[PDB]
């Protein structure tokens, strides 16, 4: 599996830029790709989001109108046809994939982000401790609120926890809140209820610094949180 | 020939087979269907609040 | 050639013992229990995908996920509660006349007149379902392969053979070899050990997945046993034939316990299954409906008359919640 | 005299069969033939269009018993563009079925490619936009106007008229009886001409009966056609061009003439449901 | 309601419309079954044709798409899966016309013909009998008489008489003379048209499926 993005580079403000992402490696056409987007400094963000078969495009409230969305899906490509940009669109864009069915673990595999710069009654989930300090061997409680009862009437609470380590690209832990996703170690463990989650590490080990998120999936537009980056 | 003998020695080891008296394998056939006549949602139909179809 | 002679001599000896361990009927034993009612189960579900007929079906563990085989080259998988496809596998050869559903979930298997049931991976990267292996080995149509677990699976061809076979290998581990006529169905014991199979010689046998000899052999039909189905407890199963007569029999007596025939009923059998309990036997038959009888009484409770064809498959849920029967008709209700 | 109460008594009855023929091949078809077939959809919508287009008959016998037309001005538009877009579409799914059967018995290659559902849907709504291409442009030209001592819903025309309202016969004449009759005819004089070669109808006495109950079957309905819808067309064509003096006969037997074009749509039913070979089960 | 289901909803819609897309492309195909007994020259017109269970053999002539599946690998009973080819467009049946002198098989052929011919499946499904090894039976036919699988034949043994027998005999086998047609064809190696005849037949048979669908039939 991989995803790819190219296109990045120093815009003008006002003028216009397209990334592409070129997958290889999975059947392309039968997954719903996502772009997500983080500020320098700041934690990630979502912007458009096409299904398979381009049958539904759904946009953020930043980029509705200013960017674009579309697909290839005989050549394994994904566009963000961007216009007028502004100074607040300097971010990593991340190419992401999402395959929706019953079982199925969405936003699985994170591409690698181009470095674009310009130069100069939704759902708020919150996440209160934005660093803590950690070490070896100890287990960590990351928490983390939504403003909307994620709690949905078929039993899903649709809850998304993912790690971004330093250097690399946010990789998916939890999905709905309680299923490990595939390739991730026992050690992390997803609990919590509607409106109160929790993500309880057990027995932590190294390669476990980074940033954690928690995105809800209830509706659109998709939220992220504030992150809680764990210091050794 | 292989085929009778292999069917004589076949015959033979399902002779020695603890046969039950059909009326304790019935009274447990019966005691088993009774105990779980509750966790049983196609005997006695269940309200459409915890029916999932 | 004398040693036939011990044959029927054995064969008496069976017959006999058995005779003297047959001190009452399971008629007489529960005549003194309150009857099941009229067991009136409407549709619930009606999943439209299929354009030939539908010829095999099986839930999943999670009761809420069934595969489902056909004659048009696919194998799709419904979302029960939703009617949802969740996967929809085509096949490199139509002729399918069975499918099964690993336990876990990661594999679902499809075979028919290619003498090849085939696992096909369902969680896997590339989002695609993928066939994982072709378990070929068999000479003739198969009828039945069942799951034991992600690793193991038992089959049942058309050339008077049952089969254990290892995915991850390809090669049949164990043959069971006692038929005279083609093996027609398969059923595996709640703990696994344990199988019968069905045939087209009016004799179901029982094996043993590790040993490999048959421990037992049961008869009493009269035409070919097209299905079978364990009783939720293990000691029994159902059998149904071609001679419209489904019978429980019993693991332990060696003999079945009653037969559930009509008078008004002349069309062959193609599937058996019992409810969570035991208390029911959904049979269904070639007259388009399927038949429900109160397993214990033989008397027949109700009736599933909702297909447009001969219904050719069946099963219950494993939690009891649902009755899904598919017929020739390309349509898989779901009943409850 | 009091012939308008016979002539409204007709008017009645022949919409009523034919509302309750419509009707109940439509259950049929939405209940047990569940409409997966080409020919199915054909037929529930020829149903439907024969249907939609017979519920006009009240408005208008009430209109010519009671010389006036109580039910307004939106009703007006609204009824006398169902009654022409009804027309066009019912006729040309007569067309679309006798094109379908032809291309089935002298094509059979190139109709295992264009007898789909799918395909059978797509010539439906072709055929219902068609219709509505002349269902609209009379629906924009309805009013409601005031005679001298009564009042009237027909369809006004700019000037000259002489180039304009009789375009609008000219083209009911060419593209609803002159086309379609044309079209059936030879659709189905090529269907026979190939029926009568294959050898499923040939050898012995059965089917040679098969043949000729078909054949029969091709000849009642292209004569039910021709005998149903002539009579009104040559009807309109001669007093627009010859101003018949009206009297009490000419009225009688231009209404008559009406109704016998109206009950091809009600006898479209019995010609191809009631009498279809997969429709009797 | 329906969160994350609306995209499982779509999901389901795109494979069924693929599914959809798939049975058309299926539908426009003629399917056959060739059948007929043991050594036969039933290996022989899948190779007059363009061309471990059944073998399928796609070809296409005259813009038909034809599958012809070949069930002689499956020496187990019939009975239990010769359902799964009903609704199949024609049957072909191979019989040798050379083996009227070798050994009583044709007889063996010829109650193959009765079996799958008045089977309760293939009633209204059409049959294409071919009859190869015409050669061979040419060669045979004026040494070997026909007395010894029909001692009643009464007429000279000739070739236009011997064969003509041959195939009223197999034609005079389907109790349902006016619902299920035999087209016969004494095919050979010659001029390959073997294809044009089986076109033809499946021809007919479409046009009847054709008037069965339509009503008029
Ligand atoms: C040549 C066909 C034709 O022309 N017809 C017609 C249409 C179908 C069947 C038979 C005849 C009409 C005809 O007779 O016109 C001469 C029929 C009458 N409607 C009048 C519509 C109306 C009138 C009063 C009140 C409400 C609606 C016009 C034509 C459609």
């Amino acid at each position: 599996v991989q995803l790819v993005e190219s296109g990045g580079g120093l815009v003008q403000p006002g003028g216009s830029r397209k990334l592409s992402c070129s997958a290889s490696g999975f059947a392309f056409s039968s997954f719903g790709m996502h772009w997500v987007r983080q500020a320098p400094e700041k934690g990630l963000e979502w912007v458009a989001y096409i299904s398979s078969g381009s049958g539904t495009i759904y946009y953020a409230d930043t980029v509705k109108g200013r960017f674009t969305i579309s697909r290839d899906d005989p050549k394994n490509t994904l566009f963000l046809q961007m216009t007028s940009l502004r100074s607040e669109d300097t971010a990593m864009y991340y190419c992401v994939r999402s395959i929706y069915y019953y079982g199925s673990s969405p936003f699985d595999f994170w591409g690698q982000g181009t470095t674009l710069t310009v130069s100069s009654s939704d759902i708020v989930m919150t996440q209160a401790t934005s660093s803590v300090p950690v070490t070896p061997g100890e287990s960590v409680s990351i928490s983390c609120r939504s403003s909307k009862s994620l709690l949905h009437s078929n039993g899903n609470t649709y809850l998304y926890w993912f790690l971004q380590r330093p250097g690399q690209s946010p990789q998916l832990l939890i999905y709905r809140m309680s299923n490990l996703a595939s390739g991730v170690p026992d050690r992390f463990s997803g609990s919590g209820s509607g409106t109160a989650f929790t993500l309880t590490i057990s027995r932590l080990e190294a390669e476990d610094v980074g940033v954690y998120y928690c995105m809800q999936h209830l509706e659109y537009p998709l939220t992220f949180g504030a992150g809680t980056k764990l210091e050794l | 020939i292989a085929q009778a003998r292999k069917l004589v020695e076949q015959l033979k080891m399902e002779a020695n087979i603890d046969r039950i008296k059909v009326s304790k394998a019935a009274a447990d056939l019966m005691a088993y269907c009774e105990a779980h006549a509750k966790e049983d949602p196609l005997l006695t139909p269940v309200p459409a609040s915890e029916n999932p179809f | 050639d004398q040693l036939r002679q011990e044959a029927e001599q054995l064969k008496n000896q069976i017959r006999d013992a058995r005779k003297a361990c047959a001190d009452a009927t399971l008629s007489q034993i529960t005549n003194n229990i309150d009857p099941v009612g009229r067991i009136q189960m409407r549709t619930r579900r009606t999943l439209r995908g299929h354009l030939a007929k539908i010829y095999a079906m099986h839930w999943g563990t999670d009761s809420r996920l069934l595969v489902s085989a056909s004659q048009d080259g696919k194998l799709i998988i419904w979302d029960s509660y939703t009617t949802n496809k969740v996967h929809a596998i085509p096949l490199r050869s139509s002729w399918v006349m069975t499918c099964a559903y690993a336990p876990s979930g990661n594999y679902v298997a499809c075979g028919g007149l290619d003498n090849i049931c085939s696992i096909y991976n369902l969680k896997t990267r590339e989002g695609n379902v993928r066939v994982s292996r072709e378990l070929a080995g068999h000479t003739g149509y198969l009828s039945c392969c069942r799951f034991l677990d992600d690793n193991q699976i038992v089959t049942s061809s058309g050339d008077t053979t049952c089969a254990l076979w290892d995915i991850e290998t390809g090669q049949q581990t164990t043959t069971f070899t006692g038929h005279t006529g083609d093996v027609m169905s398969l059923s595996l014991a709640p703990d696994t050990r344990l199988f019968v199979s069905g045939a087209c010689d009016a004799s179901a046998k029982l094996w043993d997945v590790r040993e490999g000899m048959c421990r037992q052999t049961f008869t009493g039909h009269e035409s070919d046993i097209n299905a079978i189905c364990f009783f939720p407890n293990g000691n029994a199963f159902a059998t149904g034939s071609d001679d419209a007569t489904c019978r429980l029999f019993d693991l332990r007596a060696d003999q079945e316990l009653m037969t559930y025939s009509h008078d008004n009923i002349i069309c062959g059998i193609t599937s058996v299954s019992f409810s969570k309990s035991g208390r029911l036997l959904l049979a269904g038959y070639d007259d388009f409906n399927c038949n429900v009888w109160d397993a214990l009484k033989a008397d027949r409770a109700g009736v599933l008359a909702g297909h447009d064809n001969r219904v050719s498959c069946l099963g219950v849920t494993d939690d009891g919640m649902a009755v899904a029967t598919g017929s020739w008709d390309s349509f898989l209700k779901i009943w409850n | 005299m009091v012939t308008a109460i016979t002539i409204m008594a007709l008017y009645s009855i022949v919409c009523v069969v034919g509302l309750f023929g419509n009707f109940l091949v439509m259950y049929v078809i939405v209940r047990y033939t569940k409409m997966k077939t080409a020919t199915n959809i054909y037929i529930f919508n020829l149903a439907l269009a024969d249907a939609l287009a017979t519920s006009t008959l009240p408005f208008q016998s009430v209109n010519y018993l009671m010389g006036t037309w109580p039910f307004g001005n939106i009703l007006c538009k609204i009824v006398i563009s169902i009654d022409y877009y009804n027309m066009f579409t019912s006729i040309f799914t007569l067309c679309t079925m006798s094109v379908d059967r032809y291309i089935a018995v002298c094509h059979p290659v190139k109709a295992l490619d264009f007898r789909t559902p799918r395909n059978a849907k797509i010539v439906n709504v072709c055929n219902w936009i068609l219709s509505s291409a002349i269902g609209l442009p009379v629906m924009f030209m309805a009013t409601t106007k005031y005679r001298q001592g009564s009042i009237d819903c027909t369809l006004t025309f700019s000037h000259p008229t002489w180039y304009w309202e009789n375009l609008l016969k000219i083209c009911v004449f060419i593209f609803a009886f002159i086309m379609p009759v044309l079209i059936i005819t030879v659709c189905y004089g090529l269907m026979i001409l190939r029926l009568k070669s294959v050898r499923m109808l040939s050898g012995s006495k059965e089917k040679d009966r098969n043949l000729r109950r078909i054949t029969r079957m091709v000849l009642v309905v292209v004569a039910v056609f021709i005998v149903c819808w002539t009579p009104i067309h040559i009807y309109v064509i001669i007093k627009a061009l010859i101003t018949i003096p009206e009297t009490t006969f000419q009225t009688v037997s231009w209404h008559f003439c009406i109704a016998l074009g109206y009950t091809n749509s009600c006898l479209n039913p019995v010609l191809y449901a009631f009498l279809d070979e997969n429709f009797k089960r | 309601l329906s969160a994350e289901d609306k995209a499982a909803v779509e999901r389901s819609k795109m494979i069924d419309r693929n599914l959809r897309e798939d049975g058309e492309k299926a539908a426009r195909e003629v399917k056959l079954l060739l059948l007929g007994a043991g050594e036969s020259g039933k290996s022989t017109i899948v190779k007059q044709m363009k061309i471990t269970g059944i073998v399928e053999t796609h070809f296409t002539f005259k813009d038909l798409h034809f599958k012809m599946f070949d069930v002689g690998g499956q020496r187990s009973e019939r009975k239990k899966w010769i359902h799964c080819f009903e609704g199949v467009t024609a049957i072909i049946f191979c019989v040798a016309l050379s083996d009227y002198d070798l050994v009583n098989r044709m007889h063996e052929s010829m109650k193959l013909f009765d079996s799958i011919c008045n089977n309760k499946w293939f009633t209204d499904t059409s049959i294409i009998l071919f009859l190869n090894k015409k050669d061979l039976f040419e060669e045979k036919i004026k040494k070997s008489p026909l007395t010894i699988c029909y001692p009643e034949y009464a007429g000279s043994n000739t070739y236009e008489e011997a064969a003509a027998y041959i195939q009223c005999q197999f034609e005079d086998l389907n109790k349902r003379k006016d619902t299920k047609e035999i087209y016969t064809h004494f095919t050979c190696a010659t001029d390959t048209k073997n294809v044009q005849f089986v076109f033809d037949a499946v021809t007919d048979v479409i046009i009847k499926n054709n008037l069965k669908d339509c009503g008029l039939f």
